[PDB]
């Protein structure tokens, strides 16, 4: 019942930072709205460095972070942090132990907060390898989201330039 | 001649600046302005990414406008410690044309890369017959002037393969 919207840039943005980030694990951030309690908008997102941690709650750079959130205001992007992304280079879209911790960390901030995993190596043409995720409040101890892509009109003018002979 | 013989366009910088022109409700006959990211060190040049700067201009008058210059040099920091290959190679701004005062808003630009900077105007409005980007870079003639570039839209895999997802219910369709 739950959704996640993503964005023409956000969904780019994010293969593009997977795919250079290869062979390591990346992560960014994620921002948005809350629609409502099944619908999050990712509308863009931004990278955080490589950390010598690896991906954890460690490499969330506050400094960077405010810094790029300011400078992201100042040219009219004010948007939420609605959650996170990080890369599965060649193992598939899931949650580690430690991605569970980094996602609790993340929920106790925002309850509604979502974790987006993307594998880019697996992604391929026809197939796009990507899953989004929340924690359950012998259980499990998470579930997936369904995904779906958002883009005005304008937009789908836009990416037609690519091919645009076919 | 040595000079750039064209320019490929990432089709995440055209949505980009579309992003950009759109969530600052930019309202005609104004423009949105920005930094482009990329590769300029062949004849071809790549331009693969982009951020948006704070700009101002005067309706009243084409010589006054202002430039965050610590906004570039604070961004681009931010770049770099993401990805060192997608280099400072220019600006862009929605046109959809030339303006008078962008041989002057190119010379400072100058100051930040190390190529002869690249002006990429995307037509946000997309009212052109064909692709909506124009590239130039400043040559001299004994004058200043544009030299217009040709473009192309091109794409790496991980783009080519978001794309084609992005477009998949239009193309069923069509
Ligand atoms: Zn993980």
């Amino acid at each position: 019942k739950e959704t996640v919207y993503i964005s023409s840039i956000a969904l780019l943005k994010m293969l593009k930072h997977g795919r250079a980030g290869v062979p390591m694990e990346v992560m960014g951030l994620m921002l948005g709205e809350f629609v409502d309690d099944y619908t999050v908008n990712v509308v863009d997102v931004f990278a955080m460095p490589q950390s010598g941690t690896g991906v954890s709650v460690e490499a969330v750079d506050d400094v960077f972070q405010a810094k790029m959130m300011d400078m992201l205001k100042q040219t009219g992007r004010d948007q939420m942090v609605v959650g996170w992304y990080h890369s599965h280079p060649g193992f598939g879209c899931w949650l580690s132990s430690v991605d569970v911790n980094t996602q609790k960390s993340f929920e106790q901030l925002n309850s509604r907060a979502v974790a987006v995993v993307v594998d880019p190596i697996q992604s391929v043409k026809g197939k796009v390898v990507i899953d989004a995720f929340r924690l359950i409040d012998l259980n499990r101890h998470y579930y997936s989201l369904n995904i779906d892509y958002h883009k005005t009109a304008k937009e789908t003018k836009m990416l037609m330039n690519l091919h645009k002979e076919q | 001649s040595l000079q750039h013989e064209k320019v490929t366009i990432a089709p995440l910088v055209l949505l980009s600046a579309l992003d950009h022109y759109e969530r600052t409700q930019t309202k005609e006959n104004k423009r949105c302005v920005g930094v482009i990211l990329g590769d300029a060190n062949s004849s071809t040049i790549r331009v693969t990414n982009s951020f948006a700067l704070p700009f101002e201009e005067d309706e009243k008058n084409s010589d006054v406008w202002f430039l965050d210059h610590n906004y570039i040099e604070n961004m681009n920091e931010m770049c770099k410690k993401i990805n060192a290959k997608e280099k400072l190679i220019g600006w862009y701004h929605s046109g959809p044309k030339l303006r008078a005062s962008d041989l002057k808003i190119n010379e400072l630009f100058k100051k930040y890369t190390q190529n002869n900077p690249l002006l990429l105007i995307v037509d946000v409005k997309q009212q052109g017959v064909g692709l909506p980007t124009d590239a130039y870079v400043a040559i001299e003639q004994t004058e200043k002037t544009f030299l217009h570039l040709p473009c192309t839209i091109e794409a790496e895999e991980a783009e080519e393969i978001g794309v084609e997802h992005l477009l998949r219910d239009v193309l069923e369709v069509l």
